[PDB]
RNA sequence: UUCAAAGAAUCAUUCUUUUUAAAAUCCGGAUUUGUUACUUUGAGUA
RNA sequence: GUGCUUCCUUCAGUACCUUAUGAGAAAUCAAAGUCUUUGGGUUCU
């Protein structure tokens, strides 16, 4: 874990065959419409993928369709400006600033809020170094809490 | 964390062969790695090895014929001359008779007396006894 | 009339013989499925023999958009077919082309990956076999320096009379596009 | 054969005791719901048999000792001696009698065969100060350092070892020319068992 | 020119001073059941005895002949 | 041998050939006459496609599954 | 991210020859294809 | 066994025990091991 002494490895693996199952019924098309739907919806790429395994049949979107669903999602054009990661960071950072502004006090969250932040630097820094953010784009405590919407 | 796949899995190689085990399980494979097996396969010092493909970094399992030594690799791949060589390997591998010690030259990896056969030194992977 | 079409080539022996009978099954309606020739071309073919008392196979190269419309929707049905009319054991795949990394071609500007010969190998051995899937891609390194490509299909093709001959031709046929050995097998 | 199965049962050498030790694990059928460890027995079989062919195989059957410090293995083991040609130990090993050349009761085999290496180690441990190969009729939770045969048994239950030995004995006897096949072994278990 | 003793095992090859090592020697059968004249050997160092893997290793050098049948 | 081996599926989700232990389930309610399609280990509530009926309660690891009910395996 | 394959010599190994894709160039044949590190040959040094 | 409980396997913690043809100057250490068979990465001293 990158911050904490956290060493666990609970993870998803997909299966080997990655050319879709028998069963799947679906065509793209209508998989795709349906995602469509989903981000219109108000959710968020890993949730809309979710939610698709779940109440949908079908385990993973790149076996339907050749593409993944932030890059169908980009396509379509219902992609945030704001990457979906780095987005809940900031999300968490702003509770974290809130709680503080609220309750001085608080060592061990201003400790947490801290890494938080440098956690974000360095996602934000990651998305500066592709074109998914601006190159000008700090993130700043001050304005924080606007950015997220 | 991983950095030099290949070091990690000659250094497991190494334990297996400490132990006495037959059988080895190389976790990530490698091109690289899989180059300097064949090359150990060669020389004799390893048996088969069945190269598992998963979707992902590969494993490999390899057989071992209770032959080696040790083997290792020498991180920092110092560029090395051809003329540097001699000195290289007197300080490394054993004696002069035998052992050997891997570069990766632009004509591929192969072992410190192939390089001078041919003519070009390069990076300096590994060596085994 | 037709027939000549159907394929992409200068008729040649075998290619011909392969669009008659696709032709022949259009007009008839064989077993199931009807018209499904109309869709099919083929771009060429090539008769293979193996280690054998007696059989030859046969690839057919079938341009890369057909087969990836038709051919592998339908494909259990039609080589069946095939082999009903011609006791020659047939294979399709898809005439797919390699391009080395470094070389720029007037197209693209950096390879994908689907054009790399690995990935362009992969895909090949997925299309040859067809009536299964396969389960594990397992490369034994014999110490002679040889490699031995040991692929284990699913279940499914365990009920038929085929079984070990087809494997076998499905080698065979690996190895005249890809120089390389290989061997099939399936789980007890 | 399924009588010596069948004998084998009828006394209790099919169960091991609790603790399993990893080693061993093979050489176990499976566990019961009680908290035991059911040996293969199969394998118990095959193991003797392999066991008696190696000490047939030593030339003069007088350098193959054996040994039981425990009570009630001792008189197996003397029987043991008595049929086949082989010394007996019984009871207190002393420490220098594979090492200590000098020492009254020396004594270097060519094989040792312990009834079990948890109680009767530090025969086990000389074993290697003298390249001797040792087999032992050891249990499910037994050490196996420095045993080259394991024969998985039990040593708990006495009569069971009894039984173990004698039936090594017997096969050691097909083996040499002594008694032909077909024809059971005329001595009885309970002339091996202790009391 | 002494040329030492490869563990029939692990090929560890093994020096005079090692003891611990052993060379157990398997007598054969001819069809009776009865001792046949001829003699099977393994030699066994001293390290897979210390480690207990010796057993293990005997078994599998016997499923390799004919001698045993299971393996492991 | 590590390479041929047997009943060691209940080695940990990294084995040799890493598979996952989720599947999915063919599921039917009792009488909404219908292949409902489930994941084990699925996070969010399934509502059969009818009389929208919890299916499936949530948990922190392969749904608890509701009432009766029945489900084949998707197979393949 | 082009893996490999086949033939001849030598005492399992060594050194050699040939081909297996795509684009541009030349009269079906024949011949160019990222940068740097690194390495090899040179060149030039009292 | 009577939804919980146990037992099996497995994850992540976390100790302990025996054992080291492993280590160590030893005390001891499953890391202090894989080290004159010396080079996985890296910061500090
Ligand atoms: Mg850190
Ligand atoms: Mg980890
Ligand atoms: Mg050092």
């Amino acid at each position: 874990r990158m911050y904490g002494k956290g060493k666990g490895i609970s993870s998803s693996t997909l299966p080997y065959k990655r050319k879709q199952p028998s069963w799947l019924k679906q065509k793209p098309s209508e998989i795709e419409d349906a995602i469509i739907k989903l981000a219109k919806k108000g959710q968020t790429p890993s949730q809309i993928g979710a939610t698709l395994r779940d109440n949908y049949g079908i385990p993973q979107v790149k076996s339907v369709t050749g593409n993944k669903i932030l890059r169908i999602l980009r396509a379509q054009g219902i992609a945030t400006t704001i990457p979906e990661d780095l987005y809940f960071l900031i999300k968490k950072a702003v509770s974290m600033r809130k709680h503080l502004e609220k309750n001085k006090k608080d060592k061990d969250c201003k400790f947490r809020l801290i890494l938080t932040e440098s956690k974000i630097h360095r996602i934000s820094r990651y998305y500066k170094r592709k074109k998914l953010l601006p190159s000008n784009w700090k993130y700043q405590s001050s304005t924080a809490s606007a950015l997220i919407a | 964390v991983r950095m030099s796949v290949l070091a990690d899995c000659l250094k497991t190689i190494n334990n297996a062969e400490k132990r006495g085990r037959r059988q080895v399980l190389i976790r990530p494979s490698s091109k690289v790695v899989i180059k300097f097996l064949q090359y150990m396969q060669k020389k004799g010092y390893i048996g088969s090895f069945e190269i598992v493909d998963d979707h992902r970094s590969g494993k490999i399992v390899v057989n071992l014929l209770g032959r080696i030594n040790k083997c290792a690799v020498i991180s920092p791949r110092y560029d090395v001359k051809l003329d540097e060589i001699e000195k290289i390997i007197t300080s490394i591998l054993p004696s002069r008779l035998f052992g050997h010690l891997i570069l990766t030259t632009p004509y591929g990896i192969m072992d410190h007396e192939e390089a001078r056969r041919k003519h070009t030194g390069g990076k300096v992977l590994g060596f085994f006894f | 009339a037709v027939q000549k079409r159907v394929l992409k080539s200068n008729p040649s022996d075998l290619e011909k013989e392969i669009a008659q009978c696709l032709l022949d099954i259009e007009l008839s309606s064989s077993s199931d499925i009807k018209t499904d020739a109309k869709e099919i071309k083929l771009l060429s073919c090539d008769l293979i023999e193996v280690e054998k008392l007696k059989k030859k196979t046969i690839l057919i190269y079938i341009p890369y958009k057909i087969y990836t419309t038709y051919v592998r929707k339908i494909q259990r049905k039609l080589i069946n077919e095939l082999e009903k009319k011609t006791k020659k054991y047939v294979v399709l795949v898809a005439k797919r082309t390699i391009l080395k990394g470094k070389q720029k071609n007037k197209s693209f500007k950096i390879i994908p990956r689907s054009r790399t010969l690995t990935s362009v190998y992969d895909s090949i051995l997925e299309d040859i076999v067809s009536p299964s899937e396969i389960i594990g891609k397992r490369i034994s390194m014999k110490a002679d320096g040889k490699r031995v490509f040991k692929i284990m299909l699913d279940s499914k093709e365990r009920q038929r009379d085929n079984i070990e001959e087809k494997l076998i031709s499905f080698a065979a046929v690996y190895k005249k596009i890809t120089r390389r050995d290989a061997v099939f097998s399936l789980p007890p | 054969k399924e009588e010596s199965i069948a004998k084998m049962l009828i006394c209790k050498v099919h169960i091991g005791t609790k603790n399993l030790e990893n080693k061993m694990k093979r050489y176990v059928y499976t566990r019961a719901k009680d908290g035991v460890h059911i040996i293969n027995l199969a394998k118990t079989y095959e193991k003797l048999q392999l066991a008696a062919r190696i000490i047939v195989a030593i030339s003069n059957p007088a350098d193959v000792v054996v040994v039981s410090a425990r009570p009630f293995g001792s008189r197996a083991v003397l029987k043991f001696a008595q049929y086949t040609g082989a010394q007996a130990i019984a009871g207190r090993w002393t420490p220098g009698m594979l090492t200590n050349q000098i020492i009254q009761k020396f004594t270097e085999p060519r094989l040792l065969i312990v009834t079990d290496p948890r109680t009767d180690a530090q025969s086990v441990k000389e074993s290697a100060y003298a390249n001797i190969p040792v087999i032992a009729l050891c249990d499910s939770d037994s050490p196996l350092e420095h045993v080259d045969i394991a024969i998985p048994c039990n040593n708990k239950g006495k009569e069971s070892i009894a039984l173990m030995y004698w039936l090594l004995a017997q096969e050691v006897l097909y083996l040499k020319g002594v008694i032909p096949r077909s024809e059971p072994w005329n001595v009885m278990v309970d002339m091996f068992l202790w009391r | 020119i002494y040329i030492p003793r490869k563990c029939s095992a692990t090929s560890r090859l093994i020096p005079a001073k090692e003891h611990g090592a052993v060379q157990i020697n398997v007598g054969m059968v001819d069809a009776n059941g009865v001792y046949n004249g001829k003699t099977e050997t393994f030699a066994i160092s001293g390290h897979v005895r210390q480690n207990g893997e010796s057993d293990a290793c005997l078994n599998r050098l016997m499923y390799e002949k004919k001698l045993l049948s299971f393996q492991n | 041998n590590p390479d041929p081996v047997e009943e060691s599926k209940k080695h940990k989700l990294k084995r040799l050939i890493p598979t996952p232990n989720s599947y999915f389930m063919d599921v039917k309610c009792p009488g909404c006459l219908q292949i409902t399609t489930l994941f084990s280990h699925a996070q969010n509530v399934v509502l059969c496609g009818s009389c929208n009926i919890m299916l499936c309660q949530p948990t922190g690891g392969k749904c608890k599954l509701t009432e009766g009910c029945s489900f084949r395996k998707k197979i393949e």
